[PDB]
């Protein structure tokens, strides 16, 4: 139950670190895998939910395995192959090999579906899917902040706009951070509303009780923490090119 | 080289003891260190060209979710050092092998209990948005200490209120509801409650009460025990295409209570079966309303099991 939540001291000392991989570096090995995932998932016309699931799989997978033995470009397609089944949007093994290929080698031509070369990479993926399964120890039912986002936004009568922004934040928290490895969906969700508000100059009228909007969503949540985390998230958002422009008010 | 794997134990930590089934390949086994008995279902990677089988994922999804004294219990999942084993608590009996063996005998108190545990087991899973889709005595295990468990969630699937388009090819023929035989793809719980009706009868008869060779044959046995399918009895049956496109008697009257007086004595018990074996799903008794039936609340009261 605390199995896939780790402390900052555990996150630092990770399977990859113990094979020489710097923190900053490992951290961008994840971001990269997440990109590959989103890239592939859109071409395979699966949902964001399915993509998010795969990303969380990827995240937890590398809290056990190292990037120096399992390359993101190999894990990401297998993780997405899995998430799609698990989420009801099954895509065919040959179909996923295809798309992974063009994503990782936009130039290179596809091998003869009959060759020994191609017959291997199919083998490989399937093997990998098996290792992800065992590595996760068959716990594939994920819970994403997005569910809770709806709830927090009824609790502020928020406009479409502010709602959409919060989801944006949510999705980006997975691509860009390791929150999903540290904080439970509901908490992360509050973080995503907090910063969506900040980013939009949206105001939160204290309840009549002196209660804050969040305490309704997760008891363990303190503003002292909200500020700490929305800072962290915003910081990397700013490091990420073009991403913020997506929600910037051009007017 | 070897790979790190903290949450999947090699199944070698159990010692196999005996085959027991029958989809798929299922062994009793003993934990090498503690003696704990377990059941292992191997996951069959034969004819599986799409990686790890989606249905296995479904089942494993559902077993991890359903946690309850009347639902079989998935302890863990194991690997070899290649395939994959589901690991359950071991159940000493199953209701089929109890109903065949002729030395085994049931008091009314013992029967009320079995049914009670089974209707509770259903309420639970239905409440959790799951349809079992494989009701049959052979899937109803009992434990040495006398507790009932439901099993084989191999066909189970989740359900919602979205109209739906669920698979029709489900449930062993002898326990399939009418609804299904008429090509229904938007069904729900009442299909599992039909099963329970059949099993409830099978408790006094030692035998499946409607043994058909095919759909045609089956449906006819049903219309023979529960009357004909008319919109006066089951409003809106005509709405189905397979309705007229099929041979069904027209002069049939409900002999549900008549045919069963022989083996079943208790009148409350009869009244209950009759609300379980109801043609129209939307008129067929709830698993809640059934546990609330005077059958469970009259003498003899339901008793524990040591009539083993
Ligand atoms: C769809 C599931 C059906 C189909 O096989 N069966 C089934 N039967 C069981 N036992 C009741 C019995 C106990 C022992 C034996 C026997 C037979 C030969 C030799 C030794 N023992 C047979 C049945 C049982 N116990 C645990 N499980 C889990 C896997 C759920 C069980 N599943």
């Amino acid at each position: 139950n605390k199995r896939w939540y780790f402390t900052r001291e555990q996150l630092e000392n990770s399977p990859s670190r113990r094979f020489g991989v710097d923190p900053d570096k490992e951290l961008s090995y994840r971001q990269q895998a997440a990109n590959l995932l989103q890239d592939m998932g859109q071409r395979l016309n699966v949902s964001q939910l399915t993509i998010n699931t795969a990303i969380v799989y990827m995240h937890r997978f590398y809290m056990i395995q190292s990037f120096t033995r399992f390359p993101g470009n190999s894990v990401a397609p297998a993780a997405l192959f899995l998430a799609a089944k698990v989420e009801g949007q099954p895509k065919k093994l040959e179909h996923v090999i295809k798309v992974a290929h063009t994503c990782l080698h936009p130039q290179e031509s596809l091998p003869d579906t009959r060759s020994e070369a191609y017959l291997q990479q199919v083998q490989d993926l399937v093997i990998l899917e098996s290792i992800i399964l065992q590595t996760l120890g068959f716990e594939l039912t994920i819970d994403h902040p997005h569910t809770h986002v709806v709830k927090c936004t009824q609790l502020v009568r928020a406009s479409k706009d502010l709602a959409q922004t919060s989801y944006f934040m949510a999705t980006n928290s997975l691509h860009l951070t390791t929150f999903s490895l540290q904080y439970t969906p509901p908490v992360v969700a509050c973080v995503c509303i907090h910063l969506a508000c900040k980013w939009s100059n949206w105001e939160i009228p204290v309840s009549t009780d002196g209660k804050h909007w969040w305490e309704y969503v997760d008891a363990t949540v303190t503003l002292e923490l909200l500020d700490e985390l929305t800072h962290e998230l915003l910081q990397i958002l700013e490091k990420t090119p073009n991403r913020l422009k997506r929600i910037w008010n051009w007017r | 080289d070897s790979v790190e794997c903290p949450f999947c134990d090699e199944v070698s930590k159990y010692e196999k003891l005996a085959k027991i089934g029958q989809f798929g390949e299922v062994f009793k086994a003993r934990h090498r260190k503690t003696g704990q008995k377990v059941a292992l279902k191997k996951v069959l990677m034969e004819n599986e060209k799409e990686g790890f089988p989606i249905t296995a994922l479904r089942e494993i999804k559902i077993l991890q979710l359903l946690k309850h004294e009347n639902v079989v219990n998935l302890i863990e999942i194991c690997r070899t050092k290649g395939s994959i084993y589901l690991v359950f608590d071991f159940c000493e009996h199953d209701l089929a092998g109890l109903l065949s063996n002729v030395l085994v005998k049931f008091t009314l108190s013992e029967i009320k209990r079995v049914m009670q545990m089974l209707l509770n087991g259903l309420y639970y899973i239905h409440r959790n948005k799951i349809l079992h889709r494989d009701m049959k005595a052979a899937n109803v295990l009992i434990t040495r200490d006398g507790v009932l468990k439901l099993a084989d969630f191999g066909l189970a699937r989740a359900f919602s209120l979205a109209p739906n388009r669920y698979t029709n090819r489900v449930v062993t023929l002898w326990y399939r509801p009418p609804e299904l035989l008429l090509g229904e793809r938007d069904y729900g719980p009442p299909i599992d409650l039909w099963g329970a009706g059949c099993i409830m009868a099978e408790m006094w008869t030692r035998s499946p009460i409607m043994q058909g060779n095919t759909e045609q044959h089956q449906l006819a046995l049903i219309s023979q025990l529960c009357g004909s399918i008319t919109p006066e009895v089951w409003p809106n049956v005509d709405n189905y295409e397979l309705y007229e496109k099929l041979e069904l008697v027209k002069g049939q009257k409900r002999k549900v209570k008549d045919r069963l007086k022989a083996y079943v004595r208790d009148p409350y018990a009869l009244d209950l079966i009759d609300k379980l074996l109801v043609l129209d799903p939307a008129q067929r008794i709830d698993s809640d309303d059934a546990l609330n039936h005077d059958f469970f609340w009259s003498d003899p009261m339901p008793s524990d099991l040591k009539g083993m």
